[PDB]
C-alpha cells in the first residue's frame, strides 16, 4: 500500500507541516499531541505531534495514549511522562519511548507486548515523521522515532504513523539530533520527555 | 548500518 513522494495525500509535506499549529493537516479527526523536553536539567521546548489515526489508528491510539496517562497496569497509569530517548543518530533519527527500562528493550504496548504491523501506507520520505520502532516484522510496541532524514530503506518494515507540527517542534529535534553520544549512539546527558499530554 | 530496532541493535 505505499505511496510514492507524488501520491501522497494533503496536509504532510515539510512545509506544510511547519505551518502547523496545534490541529492536524491530514484529516480532521487526528488527535495532536506533545511533549515538553529536557536536555539534562535545561527545558528545551515542546515538539507537537499530529498521530494519523486516519492511516494507522491503532498506532496513533497506542501513542496517543501513552501520551495522556489512560492507558493503566493494575490502575497503577504509565506511558511517555518521564521516558528518554535512549538512541541518537545525527543524521538518522532519534529514538525513544522505552518507559520500560530506557535501554531499547522495552516492548510494552496498549494491546500487550506487541502488535501487528498495520499497513504501510507512507514512505519515510523526509524529516520530521514519526514511526515504529521494532524488531521485525509485528513487534511494535513503545519505542518510536523521529526522523532527521528522508530513510526510504525503512519502508515496508516500520510504520510511519505522525509528523511534529511546526518550526519549534523541529528545532527542538534538531537539538534532541545534536547532543553528545557515546560509542553506542546513546546521549552523555539525559534527554526527557517530562510532561506530555494531548491538545 | 541505520536500523531503528527494540532489542539487537546493529550497524
Amino acid at each position: 500500500s505505499l505511496l510514492s513522494e507524488s501520491e501522497l495525500p494533503a496536509g504532510i509535506s515539510y512545509a506544510e507541516a511547519m505551518e502547523g499549529g496545534s490541529r492536524p493537516l491530514l484529516h480532521p479527526d487526528n488527535p495532536v499531541v506533545f511533549f515538553d523536553i529536557s536536555i539534562g536539567s535545561h527545558e528545551a521546548g515542546r515538539i507537537k505531534i499530529e498521530l494519523f489515526k486516519n492511516l494507522a489508528p491503532k498506532s496513533a491510539e497506542n501513542f496517543r495514549q501513552f501520551c495522556t496517562g489512560e492507558f493503566r497496569q493494575n490502575q497503577v497509569p504509565i506511558g511517555y511522562k518521564g521516558a528518554t530517548f535512549h538512541r541518537i543518530i545525527k543524521n538518522f533519527m532519534i529514538q525513544g519511548g522505552d518507559f520500560v527500562k530506557g535501554d531499547g528493550t522495552g516492548r510494552l504496548s496498549i494491546y500487550g507486548s506487541s502488535f501487528p504491523d498495520e499497513a504501510f501506507v507512507l514512505p519515510h520520505f523526509r524529516s520530521g515523521l514519526l514511526s515504529l520502532a521494532n524488531s521485525g516484522p509485528d513487534t511494535n510496541g513503545c519505542q518510536f522515532f523521529i526522523t532527521c532524514a528522508k530513510c526510504d530503506w525503512l519502508n515496508r518494515k516500520h510504520v510511519v504513523f505522525g509528523q511534529v507540527l511546526g518550526k519549534e517542534s523541529m528545532q527542538v529535534v534538531r537539538k534532541i539530533e545534536h547532543v553528545t553520544v557515546d560509542g553506542g549512539n546513546r546521549p552523555r546527558i539525559p534527554v526527557t520527555v517530562t510532561q506530555c499530554g494531548e491538545l | 548500518x541505520l536500523l531503528v530496532t527494540a532489542x539487537x541493535v546493529l550497524a
